[PDB]
């Protein structure tokens, strides 16, 4: 589903993409 | 008749133009001497204009300083016809200087109307003139403020020192008499030449032909203004003067050169006929070019329907400015429009249908729109009818007209290709203007008498945070022709749902109404204006009925002792459609305490019977919302009656002088369980009977030996509600008519009176009883020896 | 940034893993 | 005190609480701690961690999207202040989108030295109002709290007064209560900012908010100041340096620093005025042995170059990285969408600039009032030109006064084209004045510059206008000003009249009604009277002149003055509730309330009063017959229009006074009484409409009772006449005597005497009396009622 | 007005003429 | 009109003025 996804509805959508690695951040 | 017809005109400042009344004999008009400011009792004194005969509608002197006597200015004036009544006067004289005596005896009878003579601080002979004599109206005269040989009608009747008001025989009453008092002929009026004679007539008495003076107009001479015969030719040359002057577009109906059509009448193009047209057909109105700027700038164009001309309207300013308007159909110019700011939208041009356009604005402009701010929404292209002849349209300045109702006139107009490119500003125009309108729908509707409930689809732009909320539009819609728009139309905001369809639902509704909706939403336009809204058709329901209103004004009156006649008014609140009424009907019973109340003491009286400060926070929160998101990621029962198209009743068979309730309700429904108002009250008693408190029955008397008689009568057993008692005169030989009360508990135990110790005698028994209604009839005398 | 990449356009699944670990 | 622990830099943490041992001995944060990504947590996973050893913030702080937290005295109950050092868009502190998290906990922090706070989307927190922030906070304007629990439902609070402190909110205290446990510590007002201890003594100069021992720096729980060996010091002593405004440093630390980054890859520090600045500002270079920047023998500016050379300013973070710029090479474009003004920060990062590389432009801000913060901002290259070949852009500006003072303020554009378009408060004229300071007045085209939406709602007129005549009247005001000419006389369309009521003298410029004039012809004084002004009553006047664009030429017309002009006075409204009641048998009370309308101060009141008399028919009526119920009290215009056409009762002055008494008034009558107020009495004096009313004093007891004796007259036939004077001074009038007359061991007969009957036949006459003794009692019935029955008349015949 | 005011015309008028339509 | 003008209301000289030729 490709969507223009932003907000709560965007932060959402990132947490079922990943979730289980951890959202890339610099050390 | 030798002279010129003299058409009504005016002197005004000076002398001068009263020398173009030298050729003058007949005045076909009216005449104002007024203004003679700068003029001298000697430059008159020598003036004088005597072929002047005949004035048509009447005379005006006002303010005229030097003339010292009028006997001078028109030695032969006899007759104003009085057509025209200046202020509803043949005459008025106001203000009046330097005059001293009236002078004008050659006038003597006049057609109709009277005259007002003001502010005479020096006019003499004012009781001397005969006005009843001259004036076929006398009471509607106005001479106030004044200085005040021959036959008396008992004092002289004298214009001048010198010569007085001439008295014509009674006989002649309007065909004049000669200079030996002879009554000239019947169009000859006042004098004449000859006597009985119309070639040698002064005056015509209804018509004026050839020097002779007839009654009526013979063919092909047709009646010219009631006073003179005109053929076809002259009243159109100066019908076709008209065409080529400045007015007066004469025409010709009933054979008469009136200078207007009549109501419903229209010009032909080949003949003068005032031809029948319905109602007036058309209402063209010349100008060319006249601008618009207020609500008086269109008071001549009250009843144009047609402007062969150009309007350039620009109102720096409700519905006021549709009644003005609206009439007309067809514009043989241009319409310019610029910048008038109260403008919503211009939909009080209802009969706006062509425009030919021939007169081109500069740059060949049909159309000129600018500076429009309110300007909303040109006309409901979808039927209303428009078309342009030729020309090309400018729109600009117009931030708040969406670009959808550009693209509808071209395709209504037919200019579709007649403009070319900044023939409309891209730009300017409908900036301001959010016309996305993502069509909206409603999902589900339930009413009811009051609450009606809605739903609607939920709807999103691609961020979901774009949407500020819904409001519903609303109002009631008699009719089925409603268009948004200084404007009333009912609104109630609605939050965004969160994330089922939003839905809401109203109070306070009128049952059985319609009501017009529409719905809108409200976004925070981009960056870049892109609105990108959602619009709702507008839909009409209409909410069911209930129970009715009273029936108003319910009023009865006892016609008769027997009839019952009731009225009254339709409820207030139909409702619904009313199907019938209820009536309910009661004997009622009257008072018991009458019963016990002896009224043979005291007490024999009887009773007889703004937003974006809020669009602001919306964005700053996202801004901050998406900041941080660039910040984080790392992409490495009773006799009832149904009365029924009626307002009124009668109820008869009734008792006479017999109360009841009256019982009035309303029900908008008959067969299935009717919804009823409550009910209307009102008492009815009927007239009493007038032989029913009449004592009738034989009257039966014991004489006692002990000298006691004892009274029996028969009581009228139906009275006029009931007897309060029995009034008893009883008078002996050589004696007077005692006077004795029989109450209702005294005829009941005592079956009549007892009457004891009596004086020996012969007396009389007279017993009348006392209804409600009042006193009934005195018994027949029953005589008895004691 | 981001929001430009999901809000203005439209994320395709591959460009989502880029932000994960 | 001092404070045992690192330095500990400011850090972030994700995903899982491994990162957290690293808090392990941090007594204070070098920087800013970020908070997030914390999905599979839950309340247990938290009730045994807590860090008290962190007392200061130096940057910022940061929660977001943290599940299972329900209070954070739970984790860093000693948390004091923040300095706010690096802000984070405006704010020092956000909590954003938490779930389970009830309330803060955090009564252990006092002031925030820097930045503002804003809560949102956390759905479940409460306490939230029971804070108040002006203790917390420095300023409470910029702080935004919407969206959680608190605003969308009631949630209880347990202010933990059983004491503590209240204070007024609006116009009622509020027991500032931090949570049930704890509630908002307020020191005396003596200790603004370096608080006091429990007790209430005040701590040291260099404390703030919290002190072990009152007055005493080395017991300073906060370093005010600095930090030096648990000893807070207003300044660092030599050879000790200022570092990052809160500890001082010696040598060796900063050199190592600057070392540190340069054998790496990132800010390599240098000295300068007792500080170990991180970058020197232009003209500066830093030595090759020691760390110092001395002034350069040349022209060497601080250069801010920028990535893509496109940058946009929103907030306070995205300038404070631009703090000492002079040179950008790049281009500018500005963006704040507060609702606040943000000039105060906006002035010290900014202005030090002098000039862009690229073009500058202005887009949807809406607080911003004038661009004077650019302090330095002369020369614009514009070399990146705005798309369009533009190097100056306005769009969307809602609150924008001036650019600069172009008085002293001096400004050079190269290149480019400018653009304003939809600025509703900034007119031409400052953009004319800019175009020509600019030196790029013939570069711009048609549509470069919008002419109706730009400055609509401003007025620079900028110039006065005259009213040649002035005049009050009644109800109509005449005034005329003198003919405004431009050289261009068909700018002018017309002059718009702006008249309103005015209470007071604090009117506003620019409700409202407004009048249009037709422009005069080509002495000539425009002019206007106006129709409808109640009286007396102050309004205010003014005018504005229409002229055309004018984008050519300059004619920006004129404007006249706010007068200040009132009303004469007039009669005024009808006095108000006038009644009348009476209080005895010569005293009523009256009393009526002042007129609606005085128009104009009232001078007194005008009452006037007469008594009425009784009906002549009560005179000549049978007063025992039933119904004896007696009651207990144009031609000269169309002439003229048609010939020109144009090329003593008794009363007292009531003053200041609404309650009347009268004496001296006869019992039980009746009397008709007037009103009227009255705004002018000496001068031919005004007075209100008369105000009828009616009383009648209450009925005495004597007048009603029969006075004189009573006195019999026997006649030979049996036949007995009684004499006996009537009350000639009764309540009003006597109706009717009853007459009760029995006889001795008897029955008693009552008799009717109607006022007729005694008067024609002398009293009354019994006949057909046989001998006895007779007990006769006289009552007149008044107006009133029942008078006092006679002594009996004892008498044989 | 009325009586006087035709004076108050004529005086500032008189040579001038009275316009008329 | 001109009875209004300058009696109902006050007509100054320019109305006189204009009133004439």
């Amino acid at each position: 589903v490709n969507q223009h996804l932003c907000g709560s509805h965007l932060v959402e959508a990132l947490y079922r993409v990943c979730g289980e690695r951890g959202f890339f951040y610099t050390p | 008749y030798p002279g010129e017809v003299c058409p009504g005109m005016d002197i005004r400042n000076n002398l001068t133009r009263l020398h173009e009344l030298e050729n003058c004999s007949v005045i076909e008009g009216h005449l104002q001497i007024l203004l003679m400011f700068k003029t001298r009792p000697e430059d008159f004194r020598d003036l004088s204009f005597p072929k002047l005969i005949m004035i048509t509608d009447y005379l005006l002197l006002f303010r005229v300083y030097g003339l010292e006597s009028l006997k001078d200015l028109f030695p032969n004036l006899t007759v104003i016809r009085g057509s025209r009544l200046f202020f509803n006067y043949a005459l008025v004289i106001f203000e009046m200087v330097h005059l001293k005596e009236l002078g004008l005896y050659n006038l003597m009878n006049i057609t109709r109307g009277s005259v007002r003579i003001e502010k005479n601080n020096e006019l003499c002979y004012l009781a001397t003139i005969d006005w009843s004599r001259i004036l076929d109206s006398v009471e509607d005269n106005y001479i106030v403020l004044n200085k005040d040989n021959c036959p008396a009608t008992f004092v002289e009747r004298c214009w001048t020192h010198s010569h007085c008001q001439k008295v014509c025989p009674t006989i002649c009453k309007s065909h004049g008499c000669t200079a030996e008092g002879l009554c000239c002929h019947k169009e000859c009026l006042g004098n004449c030449s000859e006597p009985d004679d119309p070639t040698k007539c002064v005056a015509c008495r209804n018509f004026y032909l050839d020097g002779q003076c007839v009654e009526t107009c013979p063919p092909p001479y047709y009646h010219f203004q009631d006073w003179r015969c005109v053929n076809f030719s002259f009243c159109q040359d100066l019908h076709f003067k008209c065409r080529n002057s400045r007015c007066h577009q004469y025409v010709i109906h009933n054979n008469k050169c009136i200078p207007e059509c009549p109501s419903g009448y229209t010009m032909n193009s080949s003949n003068l006929m005032c031809t029948p047209c319905l109602g007036p057909c058309p209402k063209v109105c010349q100008i060319g070019e006249k601008t618009i700027d207020s609500v008086t700038s269109a008071q001549e164009l009250r009843g144009c329907t047609v402007i062969n001309g150009s309007l350039i309207i620009n109102i720096r300013g409700a519905a006021e400015l549709e009644a003005n308007l609206g009439l007309i159909e067809e514009i043989s110019g241009f319409l310019k429009i610029r910048r008038s700011y109260a403008l919503v939208s211009l939909s009080f041009f209802r009969k706006l249908h062509l425009i030919r356009g021939e007169t081109l604005e500069i740059g060949n402009y049909s159309f000129y729109a600018l500076d429009n701010q309110n300007l909303r929404q040109l006309w409901d292209w979808s039927k209303h009818n428009l078309t342009i002849t030729q020309g090309k349209l400018f729109f600009h300045y117009n931030p708040k007209l969406c670009l959808s109702e550009i693209h509808k006139m071209e395709e209504v107009s037919g200019t579709k290709g007649r403009q070319e490119r900044n023939d409309i500003a891209l730009k300017t125009n409908g900036d301001q203007a959010s016309c996305e309108n993502e069509l909206l729908k409603f999902s589900f509707i339930r009413t009811s008498f009051d609450k009606i409930l809605l739903r609607w689809e939920p709807y999103w732009p691609p961020d979901f945070r774009d949407l500020l909320g819904f409001m519903l539009f609303y109002k009631e819609a008699p009719y089925q022709n409603v268009t948004e728009f200084s404007n009333s139309w009912t609104v109630v905001d609605i939050d965004p749902p969160q994330r089922s369809h939003p839905g809401w639902l109203m109070r306070g509704l009128k049952p059985w109404t319609q009501y017009a909706i529409f719905v809108k939403t409200l976004v925070t336009f981009s960056d870049e204006r892109r609105t990108y809204g959602a619009k709702s058709d507008i839909i009409y329901v209409q909410t069911d009925a209930t129970n009715p209103s009273v029936p108003l004004d319910p009023i009865s009156v006892s016609n008769s002792s027997s009839q019952i006649i009731l009225k009254w008014k339709p409820p207030s609140d139909p409702n619904g459609n009313i199907t019938h009424y209820l009536v309910y009907w009661e004997r009622q019973a009257e008072d018991s305490e009458l019963f016990e109340l002896d009224y043979c003491l005291k007490g024999l009286k009887l009773p007889s019977r703004q937003i974006l400060k809020e669009l602001e926070e919306s964005s700053f929160r996202k801004t901050f919302e998406d900041y941080l998101h660039n910040v984080v990621f790392v992409p490495r029962h009773r006799p009832f009656e149904k009365v029924v198209n009626k307002e009124s009743l009668v109820i008869s068979g009734l008792r006479h002088f017999t109360g009841y309730r009256i019982e009035l309700q309303a029900c908008n429904q008959d067969s299935p369980d009717e919804r009823c108002s409550v009910a209307a009250y009102v008492s009815a008693r009927t007239m009493p009977e007038a032989k029913a408190d009449d004592i009738v029955g034989p009257v039966t008397h014991e004489i006692f030996e002990n000298n006691v008689v004892h009274l029996m009568w028969q009581e009228p057993k139906e009275p006029n509600g009931l007897i309060v008692l029995y009034e008893v005169s009883y008078r002996r030989y050589g004696d007077e008519e005692l006077h004795l009360c029989v109450s209702r508990k005294h005829f009941a135990l005592e079956r009549g009176c007892r009457l004891r110790g009596l004086s020996p005698g012969n007396y009389s028994v007279r017993v009348r009883a006392t209804s409600l209604a009042g006193n009934g009839s005195w018994t027949e005398p029953t005589y008895f020896y004691v | 940034g981001i929001v430009e990449q999901c809000c203005t356009s439209i994320c395709s699944l591959y460009q989502l893993e880029n932000y994960c670990n």
